[PDB]
């Protein structure tokens, strides 16, 4: 019908990525409007390295979570 | 080939367009028809000719 | 871009300071001098925008059968105007700030079709005329013909009293050549000879400081454009 | 504007006659006018022939 | 490209810019024109063709 | 770069040593005759980033639907505007690098796409205008459209308080030049006819010291570029 | 301008008669119109062999 | 090549003998009274490296990725920075001298694969450009790119401070132009119509003894080469 | 061939410029028009041609 498009309106940090990859800008933008998401796992790389580092660990508990369950 | 412009007679924005080949106003205390120097091959003397 | 305030400020801390105009703290000028400077301030300004074509604004004009004459007042806008006085205004300035009659001296005007209509052409038939500088004369006002005029236009006037204009806005560049003519003024009416050589410095200062930007074109003043006439002549 | 008459009749080959109607614009020589007026008169024969 | 230097067509087409000139006078052209009377005319001369 | 404090050092151990502004250790300048020297700076900073292209700084400015105009103020910035009267800011910037009104003169606008756009081409449909020296205007405004806008800047504005700039970042061979001119403000605000005289002295000192700088360009000020229009022109 | 079709008439032999189309270019004295014009039908005598 | 102190001495014994800025025994200069001299030696000595290209000096400086601009500060060198504030310097001086900070004018700048890089090229695509006169900036930053700028410089900074610089290094034929400028300075910051008249004849001899160095070509200020346009144009 | 420039007619950066064949700007004060000596052989009295 109309247009509806534009950076200050109908643009924010929760939204998707669009299809203009192409515009440089657009991307730089993109990074830089989510900034505090980047720092939260930059400041805190050392939790999941630990956690990542077990990750097989945590799968074969994840596959008799009921069974655990039975225990308590 | 070599072009010789005097110091002060375009501005800043002046002198952009006029190497860009637009229209360009000058300061009035200096005449751009002697100035703009254009270096050209200097007149061969008729000595060596005639030598 | 400030307001009233801070220019009392700077001269009080500025070209002023010495005199006795300003407060024992050198922080402002005295109440009953004020007007005073308004009135220079005022001059100021508009000498400025005489020499360079700072600013440009553009008013929207209504025609109304029956007049031919349509001056640029703030009385026949639609915003600040006396509704018992002028029944219909034909100045509109609906959105944005008000019309402030800051009208010096008129460049081209567009009607509402999109074409220009020539102005001060004698031998134009449909040409528009302008008897005085700020009056706009139409010899055929049409049904629904509308005109944007386009204009060289003043800093609205300031004043120092309630719902006034208090807001400067001009280029930083320029304030040196402000403060010198102000300066200038009040020097020269103390009617005394050591004062007199000092206003005259003043005045030198300023109109030096006003060749100085035309010199380096710090207000962008000069304009060109891409030649037309090439092809409406036919050259190809 | 005798630029333009002179590249012109030199594209088509034909003495258009430019600054008035003369045999002044020809040459000096009666030994070059041999030569323009058979060269021009090839162009012109060949169109004959066509017709 | 050699067909592109008889007509102004390719590569030799002046770049048009608003404002200035884009004429391009035929060189090659003129030269082609003089030619093309001046070889046929001998084959054309006679009724008869092949001897 | 120095402080300010620097700053009061040398024109205490400078020009102004024999005042009676200045400390009783020469060290500063007297406290409640800060601000006199601070209007002054100011004032002085901005003809010599005038005259001198030294600081050629940039801004990025978005596009908003139904928006012509675009003044470079800080109130449009996005670390300064306020939100109760702006929907929303066009004018990016960073915190640490905040928008500081430093605007002189337009050079060259180039959009997201990388395209050269004309400046003032009155022929020109697509060209953009600059009504005021600091408004930017575009008669067109599409959906994704971001411009970017290189200009001649001046230095920002020094303060005395804690949070505004107390830095100077000019070229060293122009230090005498600022001193010459902040003592020409103070001797000629003096109304004694000695002061007078030596006002002058300094005034003209501080031109022939600016002219020297262009004498032997010590600012790189003079630019030349390898000539494209002979491709343009077709010579070959 | 008038160098260009100078240089090209020497390359390719041909009398493009530039400037107009007239005998003036050919030269002064008969003599050397012989002389010319023999050497510039060789040129065209040789193309005509091949065709 | 002497210290700063034989400078104290020298003016004690020289131009300022009569002045009552010297010692009892005229042997040295008031600790009160010395920044004063201080920031009069600073300045003449940027003076004479301004109009004379004396000193030349080369610095290399590595390029960083995500920064296009690199300023040609102390802060930002391998000697003399803070390892808190700046993560790693990207101006090498491991050997010799330390960065003094002593940028004027660039001259040229080559890489480390030994061609020459354009500077301020408009229309070159990979040229480098100068935002600010002692800024450089670099528009594509790659992995292993390192530049050499050369550039005149000026003398270091002089300061009677701990740890500070002490030495000066100047040809002995300007040491007649730095007394007569110091000079210059301390009698015109007087204020006396009979110290004014001394100060000018001081400041006409400084610019005596400088023509006279360039009409003799003491400084070989001047600079010819084998002309190599000969064979690249191919006159052969 | 020998060429002589006066000094202080051209800046450090700019003499440079000016000697690897790009523009330059100059001095006001002194036009290179008149400056810039480039040393030709001198003209041979008549009198040595006579004898």
């Amino acid at each position: 019908t109309i247009p509806n498009e534009g950076y200050c309106c109908e643009t924010l940090n929760d939204p998707i990525v669009d299809k203009m990859i192409g515009n440089a800008y657009y991307v730089v933008k993109f990074v830089a409007l989510r900034m505090p998401f980047i720092k939260n796992v930059s400041d805190n790389m050392t939790q999941l390295l630990a956690i990542h580092n077990k990750l097989t660990e945590l799968s074969a508990i994840y596959t008799k979570l009921d069974e655990l369950q039975l225990i308590h | 080939g070599q072009r010789g412009m005097p110091k002060g007679m375009l501005d800043a924005l002046n002198s952009r367009r006029y190497r860009e080949g637009e229209d360009y106003e000058y300061n009035p205390t200096q005449n751009p028809a002697q100035m703009i120097i254009e270096h050209k091959f200097p007149e061969l003397p008729q000595s060596a000719l005639t030598m | 871009m400030y307001y009233i305030e801070e220019l009392f400020c700077r001269l009080a801390n500025g070209v002023l300071n010495n005199t006795g105009i300003v407060t024992d703290d050198r922080g402002d000028i005295e109440d009953d001098s004020k007007p005073f400077i308004i009135v220079a301030a005022n001059e100021a300004l508009t000498r400025l925008h005489g020499r360079f074509n700072m600013r440009n604004n553009n008013v929207v004009v209504e025609m109304q059968e029956g007049r031919t004459n349509y001056p640029l007042l703030a009385k026949y806008a639609v915003q600040s105007y006396d509704p018992n006085e002028v029944k219909c205004p034909f100045i509109m300035d609906l959105a944005g700030e008000k019309f402030a009659e800051d009208v010096i001296r008129i460049l081209e005007v567009y009607d509402d079709k999109g074409r220009r209509r020539p102005l001060n052409d004698r031998n134009n038939p449909c040409s528009l005329f302008t008897p005085r500088p700020n009056v706009l004369q139409n010899n055929a006002p049409k049904a629904w013909e509308v005109l944007n005029v386009m204009y060289q236009a003043k800093h609205p006037k300031l004043s120092t009293a309630e719902d006034g204009y208090n807001e400067i806005d001009i280029p930083d560049t320029l304030d040196p050549a402000l403060d010198a003519y102000i300066a200038y003024r009040y020097y020269t009416s103390l009617n005394t000879p050591e004062s007199s050589a000092k206003a005259a410095e003043y005045l030198s200062f300023y109109d030096s400081i006003c060749r100085e930007v035309v010199e380096y074109d710090l207000t962008s003043d000069t304009e060109v454009d891409t030649n037309t006439l090439f092809r409406k002549r036919g050259w190809r | 504007a005798t630029l333009q008459n002179q590249e012109a009749e030199s594209l088509t080959g034909v003495k258009a006659f430019a600054g008035g109607v003369t045999g002044e614009s020809y040459g000096d020589v009666a030994a070059g006018i041999r030569g323009v007026l058979d060269a021009a008169s090839k162009r012109e024969m060949a169109i004959l022939r066509r017709l | 490209e050699w067909n592109d230097l008889m007509r102004i067509e390719g590569k030799a087409k002046p770049p048009k810019v608003k404002g200035r000139s884009q004429v391009q006078p035929k060189l090659v052209r003129r030269q082609a024109e003089w030619r093309y009377s001046a070889l046929t005319e001998p084959f054309l001369g006679s009724n008869k063709l092949f001897k």
